[PDB]
């Protein structure tokens, strides 16, 4: 099975124990490491942080310690937006410029493949026609990677894509049955199902629906998302189940009402290290003193609350449950967002280094 | 997501 793990190039900027550098990478933890993120300049693949080239060398250098390890470079991400992708896929010339640049860039820095993380074609500023233009882009890259392997004799560059769980975004931008045949694997973002953008508490990544949920709400869970991508044409072996090593926080309207679905007034307090209201790294919620932890019985995931702070997150137990689930569904493996949000240095959770991701490795 | 991410 695959264990696909994302490295983020801005984690190097966090303070103290939270700072993450390639030195914190374990060469044998995951089977595939994906570097987030690359961007584009003049329709050509490019770096996004001033020291990326140095980090690329260290990142791909891990393969000297573990020869079976494969690496990929992810292009995009949420902050990257949609305009640059829309402009690049708009014409055959721009798609060609990008595809040729990608092969050269990936080979130059010794990456084994490309992960497309456009968020998202057909929505958020990207017009409807981008659904079919994304299909064309995926075909262009697949065609090119196959050809380069044939002409160069080198192992073919891999092509994956990180995709949304939300039906609206899936329907707006992805011809699932078409792109799945060209992608080597599909990194399903089976998280962000609920968050501070909603008016009530809800879990970031529940495995199943709550008894009370029906209609559209009943699709806001991992199982529904997996069933959707499989039903729409993704071979199970290619579907990689995304797992979050972070939780989503809320400020409760009343500390006296803490259930799942309780009124919320906005994002929870920013974490001391991640400094982003609405989310907390696993190492930021695993050691709360004076907090109350409960498990959502039908959803198979935990949440914790203290005073007017409430956070839905994943622990070792929910990760074990989710791996049992993906195996029963015959999925290709697990994906994790992200290395730097698990307790990678083992400084907070009293569970050693990489408690959550090591659980995935052992269970897989 | 979905602006913070």
């Amino acid at each position: 099975a695959k264990l696909v793990c994302y490295f983020t190039n801005w984690a190097q900027y966090r303070q103290g124990e939270a700072r993450f550098l390639p030195k914190d990478l374990d060469p044998s933890l995951c089977t595939h490491l994906i570097y987030a993120f690359a961007g584009m300049t003049n329709h050509q693949l490019s770096t996004t942080e001033w020291n990326d080239e140095t980090l690329y060398q260290e990142f791909n250098g891990l393969k000297k310690m573990n020869p079976k390890l494969k690496t990929l470079l992810a292009i995009g991400g949420w902050n990257f937006g949609t305009q640059k992708f829309t402009d690049m896929v708009a014409t055959a010339n721009n798609r060609q410029t990008f595809v040729n640049s990608a092969i050269r860039f990936l080979r130059k820095y010794s990456f084994d493949g490309l992960d497309l993380d456009w968020e998202y074609p057909g929505s958020q500023g990207s017009p409807a026609v981008d659904k079919e233009r994304f299909t064309t882009l995926v075909q262009d890259l697949a065609n090119a990677f196959q050809q380069e392997a044939q002409t160069s004799g080198k192992e073919r560059l891999l092509l994956s894509a990180a995709v949304p769980a939300g039906q609206t975004y899936v329907d707006a931008g992805y011809e699932v049955d078409k792109i799945a045949q060209n992608l080597d694997f599909v990194n399903l973002m089976a998280y962000d199902f609920h968050g501070s953008w909603e008016k009530v508490t809800g879990h970031n990544s529940p495995l199943y629906k709550r008894q009370e949920e029906s209609g559209a709400a009943a699709s806001l869970n991992v199982d529904a998302a997996v069933q959707q991508w499989l039903q729409k044409g993704t071979p199970a072996s290619k579907l990689i189940l995304g797992m979050p090593t972070y939780g989503r926080s809320f400020t409760l309207a009343s500390s006296s009402d803490t259930r799942v679905g309780a009124p919320a007034t906005g994002s929870g307090t920013p974490g001391p290290f991640t400094k982003e209201g609405g989310m907390l790294a696993y190492y930021e919620v695993c050691s709360w003193k004076g907090a109350t932890k409960q498990r959502i019985q039908d959803q198979k995931v935990p949440y914790i609350f203290r005073d007017n702070q409430w956070v839905g997150f994943d622990d070792v137990e929910s990760f074990k449950t989710k791996v049992s689930y993906l195996k029963q569904k015959g999925l290709g493996g697990a994906m994790v967002w992200a290395l730097d949000l698990d307790d990678f240095a083992g400084f907070s959770c009293n569970q050693g280094r990489y408690p959550l991701i090591q659980t995935l490795r052992q269970e897989l | 997501r979905f602006x913070x991410x």
